[PDB]
RNA sequence: CGCAAGACGGACCAGAGCGAAAGCAUUUGCCAAGAAUGUUUUCAUUAAUCAAGAACGAAAGUCGGAGGUUCGAAGACGAUCAGAUACCGUCGUAGUUCCGACCAUAAACGAUGCCGACUGGCGAUGCGGCGGCGUUAUUCCCAUGACCCGCCGGGCAGCUUCCGGGAAACCAAAGUCUUUGGGUUCCGGGGGGAGUAUGGUUGCAAAGCUGAAACUUAAAGGAAUUGACGGAAGGGCACCACC
């Protein structure tokens, strides 16, 4: 801390290791994404930190996990981040 | 007026300890507050191993260590000369004394 | 102690006087 | 004072159990089962004023007062077991202890394996004493 | 109860202990087996290699 | 006994050697002598102690420098080996080659020549 | 008892020891010659001797004390049977040191035989190689299923064996040995033994059975 | 060598953990409870502190049963001493332990009400989560565990300094206070008489809660400084000290 440091335009590096209510505005660290299971093919969208077991409406038993964080796949392929 | 930051005994966070018996006084102390020490020496003592080690049925023999755990009281541990009392802030050092 | 054992006479002498005014009465 | 038929070069074995309390020291010694005694003698035995009985002389006038009398019958070598006070007591060895035992090495015996022996509790009685302790 | 005397050579002296400062403590061999030694404490002015004289080799007084 | 020279005889034989050092030789009949020629002390017991503790000084100031005493002889022995050492004529070069982190720590100050790299073994110290 | 010289009323004895163990002759004993009607045979029963492992094995670590008593006598020959083994006392007070976890289980259990033994068992949680840590601490549950694991093998261990079997694995200690190796993906646990045995009841003697150990 | 009984759970055991506080440590099982953490779940002011009233409350102590190993008030002796109704020693009743009812106190202490905001640095430590080069274990795996390097919450603490404060010892709160006002509850007014007298009330009892006045007095007290002393510690010294 310099006694100088500007408030209204932070580092967009250290924006994001606050914790989410302490940085200017909100903001979640979850997000949503696309698994896509070996096998049977569906692209079902998933929560990250789904607490929920998940299926993929077809063959499987099966496709997340819950945790006490973000969830954890079985074999799921793409899971890529939606960004919207 | 106060004497030591920790009142002596290092319980911070609880309510109650159990208690222990010192080893000479058999006072009655908190197992936190008592004055511990291990002590690791010889079943024979030092001028006597030549000799032990001399007369041994066996060729190579390393003789047993005794094992034992301290406690004092401050009184009993006061008056044997286990710990003295320090200058007023020299009473600050945490670190054992130099072997 | 003094504080204790000045607590202890009292309470004592308080017993006698009490079993004598209302043993009186 | 018959002992085993054979004495040229093995070592017949015994055990000593050298109990050093404060106040007063035994040295026993028995077969190798423990069962069956031999000679025993005691600190107390060899001095005559209370204050003694514990004392490093003692202890080294009862040693040899044992040696001898088991070289008389067939024991060459030796095992010892050594015992302080134990349950809820000193648990250290008294003064009579380190001289003792070499009080018998030096007088003929052999040593065999020694071991500390001492009865040790998880968490006994109410020790003798008072919450204030026995204060001097 | 019946032991001979020994004779020993002070090797080295150690500091004067006792209550007044008054005996002595010495280390010595045994003019025998030069290998043995042990810690006496002595009433002379001990100085240093003369021959002691014990009449029971086997104690060590260790103090006062 | 005793025998612990006072700080009066320790400060006349450090101002005498600092002034007249090259008569001070190594025996001590002829530096009671010199000492009676220079200086005047007043007496024959302070006069012996003086220069006998100049002979003391002089024994140790043929090792190494002595750190109370400023000798002409001995200064400029450590002015040359300040001047300069008998090690280089050479600086240490500048021709000297480093390792990662620090090739883009000059990246953004735009070095591009006489280096080297390897990427330390993989945790922090042990 | 101080009728003249009671020494020279005593007799000597040998003491063997099952053949599983290398030195085979433990010692000597001695005991009253038979009288009136205390036959000596009587006192030279229900013995307990002992013994360190190195004057049995020759060969391996001097902890480990086996015990043996004695069932019959055959002519001068005391003939001993397992009893039971423990661990020297410093070997242990020196094993349990501060900042580590001190595990502990124990079971009973059958051999073939009717011998129902009590083992005990003991671990210690590991220093890592590369650790920084002053502590070696382990959580609850880990150590709840390192005793789980100690209980289970070194049941299967001994359910399925004679006797004359699970001594043979206490020799070298095979057990500890392998429950070592069992809960390292749990917490490494760098020290274990079986710190002692008791045995609790045995069935009835059956001398063949005996002499089937000293042949 | 063996049997029985009652209490006690050592060493690991820490300036570690959990609980509203008192308090809580052998294994395994059952029963409900909880803080912290994660969340792009839900309701939408539901909150803070609290007279009256209410639950728990160490040890001792009372009442009725069961038990009674060790220790031990009272007590009986033996010593020590001028005396010893004490310190020390041997013995021993109530008690100490369990079940059911009472009792409501403690240096119950961080001698420091609770809730919320802001104001320096550093390392560690227990729980959860996230990121990361190696090492290690199992099936060669992935998953997971032990370690190593960081980050985020909230926790018990520690070091550090001219933030500032204080009568100072000292305190990152005991700070943001004559530049005085974030919210609210209990409570102090020189020293003694005195937590006494009396009235009420609760309790089988022991006692608790509430609680005066007459009268008497110039000080009682807190932190720090310099001496003198100590049957306190570390060095050193003298035949007006000793050996
Ligand atoms: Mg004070
Ligand atoms: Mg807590
Ligand atoms: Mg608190
Ligand atoms: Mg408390
Ligand atoms: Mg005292
Ligand atoms: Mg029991
Ligand atoms: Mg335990
Ligand atoms: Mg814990
Ligand atoms: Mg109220
Ligand atoms: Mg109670
Ligand atoms: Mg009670
Ligand atoms: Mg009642
Ligand atoms: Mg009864
Ligand atoms: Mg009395
Ligand atoms: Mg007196
Ligand atoms: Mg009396
Ligand atoms: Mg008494
Ligand atoms: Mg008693
Ligand atoms: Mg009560
Ligand atoms: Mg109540
Ligand atoms: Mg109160
Ligand atoms: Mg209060
Ligand atoms: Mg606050
Ligand atoms: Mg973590
Ligand atoms: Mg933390
Ligand atoms: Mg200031
Ligand atoms: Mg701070
Ligand atoms: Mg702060
Ligand atoms: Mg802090
Ligand atoms: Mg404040
Ligand atoms: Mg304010
Ligand atoms: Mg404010
Ligand atoms: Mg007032
Ligand atoms: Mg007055
Ligand atoms: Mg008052
Ligand atoms: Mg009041
Ligand atoms: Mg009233
Ligand atoms: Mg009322
Ligand atoms: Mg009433
Ligand atoms: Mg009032
Ligand atoms: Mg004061
Ligand atoms: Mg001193
Ligand atoms: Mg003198
Ligand atoms: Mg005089
Ligand atoms: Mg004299």
């Amino acid at each position: 801390m310099p006694l100088a440091k500007d408030l209204l335009h932070p580092s967009p590096e250290e924006e994001k290791r606050k914790h989410k209510k302490k940085r200017l505005v909100q903001s979640p660290n979850s997000y949503f994404m696309d698994v896509k299971c070996p096998g049977c093919y569906k692209i079902t969208t998933v929560f990250s930190h789904a607490q929920t077991v998940v299926l993929c409406v077809g063959c499987s038993t099966v496709l997340c996990q819950p945790t006490g964080g973000k969830a954890r796949l079985t074999e799921g392929c793409s899971f890529r981040r939606k960004q919207h | 007026t106060k004497k030591r930051r920790n009142n002596g005994r290092a319980k911070k966070g609880r309510g109650h300890v159990q208690p222990i018996r010192c080893t000479n006084c058999a006072c009655c102390v908190p197992k936190d507050k008592a004055i511990k020490k291990f002590v690791i020496r010889n079943i024979v003592e030092a001028a006597a191993v030549r000799d032990i080690s001399e007369v041994s049925v066996f060729d190579a023999y390393v003789l047993p260590k005794l094992y034992v755990k301290l406690h004092y009281c401050v009184s009993c541990a006061i008056h044997s000369k286990v710990v003295r009392n320090r200058s007023r802030e020299a009473r600050k050092d945490r670190t054992p004394p130099p072997r | 102690m003094r504080a204790k054992w000045r607590k202890k006479r009292m309470r004592r002498l308080k017993r006698k006087r009490r079993k004598m005014r209302q043993r009186s009465k | 004072s018959l002992g085993p038929q054979v004495a040229e070069g093995e070592n017949v074995f015994g055990v000593c159990h050298i109990f050093a309390s404060f106040n007063d020291t035994f040295v026993h010694v028995t077969d190798l089962s423990g069962k069956e005694t031999i000679c025993r003698v005691t600190g107390g035995m060899k001095v005559k004023a209370d204050r003694d009985e514990s004392s490093p002389y003692a202890a080294m006038l009862a040693a040899q007062d044992v040696a001898q009398r088991c070289k008389e019958l067939g024991i060459t070598a030796l095992h010892i077991k050594l015992r302080a006070t134990g349950g809820n007591r000193t648990k250290t060895p008294g003064p009579g202890a380190q001289s003792a035992l070499r009080a018998l090495a030096r007088s003929g015996m052999k040593i065999g394996r020694i071991e500390d022996v001492t009865p040790i509790p998880s968490d006994s009685t109410r020790r003798k004493g008072g919450r204030r302790g026995r204060r001097l | 109860r019946v032991q001979p005397i020994k004779l020993a050579r002070v090797t080295k002296v150690l500091g004067r202990t006792g209550s007044q400062g008054q005996c002595t403590q010495v280390r010595v061999e045994f003019m025998d087996d030069t290998s043995r030694s042990i810690i006496r404490n002595v009433k002379g002015p001990v100085r240093e290699g003369d021959v002691l004289t014990l009449l029971e080799s086997e104690r060590e007084a260790r103090r006062l | 006994m005793g025998r612990v020279r006072t700080k009066t005889v320790k400060k006349a034989a450090r101002v005498i050697i600092e002034k007249y050092y090259t008569r001070l030789g190594n025996d001590f009949h002829t530096n009671k002598r010199v000492c009676e020629e220079i200086a005047i002390i007043p007496s024959k017991k302070l006069r012996n102690k003086i220069a006998g503790y100049v002979t003391h000084l002089m024994k140790r100031i043929q090792r190494g420098p002595v750190r109370g005493i400023s000798i002409k002889l001995q200064e400029e022995e450590r002015e040359r080996r300040d001047n300069y050492v008998p090690e280089v004529s050479a600086l240490d070069q500048e021709i000297i080659e480093v390792d990662p982190d620090t090739k883009e720590m000059l990246k953004l100050l735009d070095f591009g020549s006489l280096s080297n790299l390897q990427v330390t073994q993989p945790t922090v110290g042990m | 008892k101080k009728v003249v010289d009671p020494f020279s009323k005593k007799d000597w004895y040998d003491v063997k020891a099952p053949a599983m163990f290398n030195i085979r002759n433990i010692g000597k004993t001695l005991v009253t010659r038979t009288q009136g009607t205390k036959i000596a045979s009587d006192g030279l029963k229900g013995r307990v001797f002992e013994v360190s492992l190195a004057d049995l094995q020759n060969d391996e670590v001097a902890f480990r004390k086996f015990k043996l008593i004695t069932e019959d006598v055959q002519g001068k020959n005391c003939l001993t049977n397992f009893h039971g083994m423990d661990l020297t006392r410093d070997k242990m007070c020196s094993m349990v040191k501060k900042w580590q976890t001190m595990i502990e289980a124990h079971v009973d259990v059958k051999t073939t035989d009717g011998y129902l033994l009590h083992l005990f068992c003991v671990g210690f949680t590991k220093k890592c190689n590369n650790q920084i840590r002053k502590t070696s601490y382990a959580q609850h549950q880990q150590v709840r299923q390192i005793r789980k694991k100690m209980m289970e093998i070194m049941t299967r261990e001994v359910q399925t064996n004679d006797l004359k079997e699970v001594v043979n694995k206490l020799i070298p200690d095979s057990i500890g040995k392998d429950i070592e190796k069992a809960c390292q993906s749990i917490y490494p646990l760098h020290d274990v033994f079986v710190r002692k045995v008791k045995m609790l009841k045995k069935p009835k003697f059956e001398l063949g059975k005996l002499m089937e150990l000293h042949g």
